[PDB]
């Protein structure tokens, strides 16, 4: 349906005539290349979070949002500090993208390539921090861009490849995978190609320079993987420089014309506030697998790693008090409120198979209150805080390659070339323990993809899964010198003139209220 | 008046140091900022005074005034509020900001000069509504730039009426309006304007002169003409220096 | 320090309500314009730090100062007088007005930027007497206006000169005064004008034309034309597009 | 009854809900920016910029760009150049 032409008048010199010499050609048939841009949106991968993405977690979490003061939330960093920034591991977009085939020449006669390219993810200054948390806001419409740029460039270097074409690409497909906010980005991106995106053509002619391709010009998806959706970690509703600023215009509803086949698998195990899942349940296949949620993306330490995953956590925020020096520390009402909620968390089904993996305890802490008033009426003073501790060393990241693979089996399903995992991939074999496990993993996604409901996994696997599970909501409380939050208000200032100082303080990976994850659906 | 604490009244009864520290610091910073008035050929303020002020006021070794708190002071009222000095000067001092909020109106009347100032972010003189007015309304009005300058009316007209001459200039070139006469002189020419090669023949061997086909040209210097052939195969003109061009095409049939 | 009343000690030590109200309000105000200054693109005042200030001396919950008067505070010296904050900002919020008057200058150095933004009324910025100078010293300087700029001087000349373009832009047309060259470019036409029918006779039958005699013409469209006859009695042209014109007269004997 | 000066280690900023007016009586007015964007913006209204005596502007080292959306004038002593419409005049007695 294609044809070029068997050039071999290819030159013409200048002069001040203005002549046209010609071009002799037989015509040649053109072969019809279906292509397809691999799309690989990460989240975090093995980075470390930037200030301005850990600084949108400040809303809503800030410690002021809750009852926590200033001199409280330096309690509880003290008192965290005496029990015992953090830098990512790859996510199973890295792996993913490793895996996607790629074809740098095509054959004599092969009709189907498949290029990739690779997207950051989104958080990897003071006067300019501001703008820089709004970035971090509309990352996933920005994001969306990078990927215009980077298709742009992905098709340059694929035809610059294959000088000379004697193909006609009869198709642009796409195959765009992402997690956590690439998962955002992924699903904006793929409205963006539903939409016909006039930039998505831009960018396919700017790769081609100016050749031909056969199709819908902004291309069209053919499969959209997606691990958690979770459109954004944070906000700036409560920050005051920039709340101004309106919801960026993201598009995140997947509507039936969208890709031909969408699968998302979710974090079972995943409940910090911050993460709230987008889910594309009751539309499209969502397989809710158990794990947090870069269990389901990938984003852990291996167990054996300097950056070894081990869990002091704290599954209460602390609570303080002053009470009597005569007073036993586990007879005061922190005391008490800490062992009410272990045996809430004991009794919570969230954690169930997670806990029996460490160790949860009560720990208390007493410091001396210097009251020189209350010295003199004989009274010494004690600052007696209690929360709930979970301990976890060594925690393996081994579930993420279970999610891996079945991601892989989904996008195999729907056509997409994937290299195999072969044992020279040491970081994506399974332990022993879990090989039958991922191949019931597998075996419930293809039955959400059959759209069946799957074989739910058994307490006696799920318990062998909590071994690999992490527990990502804590109210381990970290600080910032870059903010100043409104003690009654919760409104967050940015420090425009550098640091005044002070500490405000957060609970990034605050659990949601009751412990159950907030889910948007469309 | 102090909100510093000397616990158990140990020390001085009119121990400052922190105030002292304050004092010197807003010294300090005033006298950076004369350097810079200077430099800038702006009005230099009283540091004169204000030296003498921190002279009287460390230790209070003359009959003023010292309120300091480490946390910030807040006078406030809902009737006026005056912050005088009688023969001297009033400094306000700031390590950041000095925001000036004004529920009606922002005054000043200057005997002097009216200075202002900025030393590394411009100069914003905006009126949301109501007109801007810049007179000088005895003497001359200059206004200058190092980089380019921009006089722009977005919905209205500009006029620049003179009494006795109005000279525009650059580069040699003037328009001088006077006398009564307009002057259009220019070492170079002046221009009124009422106004403001070759290809490849991509045919078939056997005579079709294929009617839209993709192209694009690669001249032998590093030049790229996009285009899709036309009208029994022409393409785009080209006039580079004197290269030899390249040729490529594909297309659907 | 207060100046209200707590009668018979009937309270806390620290009821501050008036001066909250006093803090609030001011705060409030500054935030208001910090966001309209955002608005216009004028640079925002320090609202982080005045948020502190409130946190800080309602109920002096930090080490502060609030001084608060029901019926206005004076802060007089004859000697220099000095606010200065260390490390954050000053804030001088208002009610009404906000009035400097200096019997000297009244000078500002900003580190940063001086940004001014008038929100209902304008902005006036008048010398009168001395040299207006408005300097981007090391950078671009933008005047703009929304209705009609002009520029004007009332009694001497006004010279623009740039050094690399000057143009003169407005509809299409422009000159630029650039290389050495001058640039008359228009779409329309270029006009340089160097130089800056009907009626009546009221004749009576026996011949004399009736001078002198008041006459006013209504042509038939709602346009009225006075006039008097002269000297045999002429009319004043009439151009009007086509009507039929009507008279009336009287006068004098 | 000296200087009033203000000195700001960041910004010095107003905001005046209606108007900021500066009236120097005898020695002048310096709007100076060492650094910076000079902006002088009648954002909804007329900028009127007069003077009795030499009115100088100038960039000594970039261009200078009078724009005008409707008409530009300038004109001295009966002399004028009009851009206008699309049309340049240059009418002089």
């Amino acid at each position: 349906k294609y044809q070029g032409y068997d050039v071999t008048d290819a030159t013409h010199k200048t002069s001040i005539h203005n002549d046209w010499k010609v071009v002799v050609a037989k015509k040649k048939p053109a072969r019809g290349v279906t292509l397809t841009i691999g799309i690989f949106f990460d989240g975090t991968g093995n980075n470390r979070e930037n200030t301005a993405s850990r600084l949108m977690k400040f809303n809503e979490c800030s410690a002021a949002r809750q009852g926590v003061n200033q001199k409280d939330a330096q309690s509880c960093e003290d008192f965290l500090k005496e029990i015992n920034s953090y830098r990512g591991y790859y996510s199973n977009i890295h792996w993913l993208n490793i895996l996607y085939h790629p074809d740098q020449v095509l054959k004599k006669d092969q009709t189907s390539a498949q290029i990739k390219t690779y997207i950051s993810g989104i958080g990897t200054i003071g006067m300019g921090l501001g703008t820089s948390i709004l970035d971090i806001f509309e990352g996933v419409v920005t994001k969306t861009d990078e990927a215009m740029e980077r298709i742009t460039q992905a098709l340059s270097e694929f035809m610059g490849f294959n000088l000379s074409p004697d193909f006609c690409i009869a198709k642009i497909q796409f195959d765009v995978f992402g997690f956590s906010r690439g998962a955002a980005a992924a699903r904006h991106f793929a409205n963006r190609v539903m939409e016909q995106d006039p930039a998505i053509a831009r960018a396919i002619a700017k790769g081609l320079r100016g050749d031909f391709y056969d199709g819908k010009p902004s291309g069209e998806v053919r499969f959209l993987g997606l691990f958690d959706t979770v459109a954004a970690i944070g906000g700036i509703s409560n920050f005051f420089d920039i709340n101004g600023r309106s919801n960026p215009g993201v598009k995140l509803e997947l509507r039936p014309s969208v890709a031909k086949k969408v699968f998302q698998i979710t974090a079972m195990n995943e409940y910090r506030y911050n993460f709230s899942l987008n889910s594309i349940k009751g539309m499209w296949p969502e397989l809710a697998l158990p794990g947090a949620h870069s269990d389901i993306g990938g984003g852990y330490n291996p167990v054996g790693s300097p950056l070894q995953e081990n869990e002091s956590l704290f599954l209460s925020c602390p609570e303080f008090e002053i009470v009597s020096d005569d007073t036993r520390e586990m007879d005061t009402r922190v005391y008490r409120k800490a062992e009410q909620v272990r045996k809430m968390l004991m009794t919570l089904p969230a954690l169930k198979h997670i806990l029996p993996h460490g160790k949860l305890t009560t720990k208390i802490r007493s410091i001396g209150v210097n009251n020189s008033n209350q010295r003199r009426a004989g009274v010494i003073q004690k600052q007696v805080g209690a929360a709930v501790f979970f301990e976890r060393m060594a925690v393996p990241n081994d579930w993420a390659n279970v999610c891996l693979r079945v991601m892989l089996d989904a996008a195999q399903e729907a056509g997409v070339l994937f290299e195999p995992i072969r044992q020279t991939n040491t970081e994506l074999q399974l332990p022993s323990e879990l090989i039958f496990l991922a191949d019931k993993a597998i075996a419930q996604g293809k039955a959400v993809r059959l759209g069946q409901e799957p074989q739910a996994f058994t307490e006696e696997e799920l318990y062998i899964i909590g071994k690999y599970t992490h527990c990502s909501a804590n109210w381990n409380i970290e600080s910032d010198g870059n903010l100043w939050v409104d003690p009654t208000t919760g409104e967050i200032f940015i420090h425009r003139f550098g640091p005044k100082g002070n500490k405000a303080f957060v609970f990034p990976n605050k659990p949601n209220d009751r412990w159950i994850r907030s889910v948007w659906y469309m | 008046i102090s909100a510093d604490m000397q616990p158990q009244a140990q020390g001085k009864m009119l121990d400052m140091d922190e105030a002292i520290r304050q004092l010197e610091q807003a010294l300090s910073l005033a006298r950076s900022m004369a350097k810079a008035a200077t430099a800038a050929n702006a009005t230099q303020g009283d540091i004169s005074c204000q030296q003498r002020l921190n002279a009287s006021l460390t230790d209070l070794t003359a009959p003023g005034m010292l309120l300091h708190a480490p946390d910030g002071i807040g006078m406030v009222s809902a009737r006026a509020l005056r912050i005088a000095s009688g023969s001297e000067s009033v400094g306000i001092m700031s390590g950041d900001n000095t925001d000036i909020t004004a529920g009606q109106s922002f005054t000043v009347v200057a005997e002097g000069a009216v200075s202002l100032l900025s030393r590394n972010q411009g100069m914003q003189l905006l009126a949301a509504k109501g007109r801007v007015n810049i007179q000088a309304q005895s003497d001359d009005l200059s206004m200058s730039s190092q980089q380019n300058l921009d006089i722009q009316s977005s919905e209205g007209k500009v006029t620049v009426s003179a009494n006795q001459e109005l000279i525009l200039a650059c580069g040699g070139a003037y328009i001088k309006l006077s006398g009564g006469n307009i002057e259009l002189g220019c070492p170079g020419q002046i221009l009124l304007k009422s106004t403001n090669g070759g290809g490849f023949i991509l045919t078939d061997e056997a005579g079709v002169p294929q009617p839209s086909t993709p192209y694009r040209l690669t001249t032998a210097e590093g030049d790229i003409l996009q285009g899709i052939t036309d009208e029994n195969g022409k393409t785009a003109p080209v006039n580079t220096s004197i290269p030899s061009v390249v040729k490529v095409e594909f297309g659907k049939v």
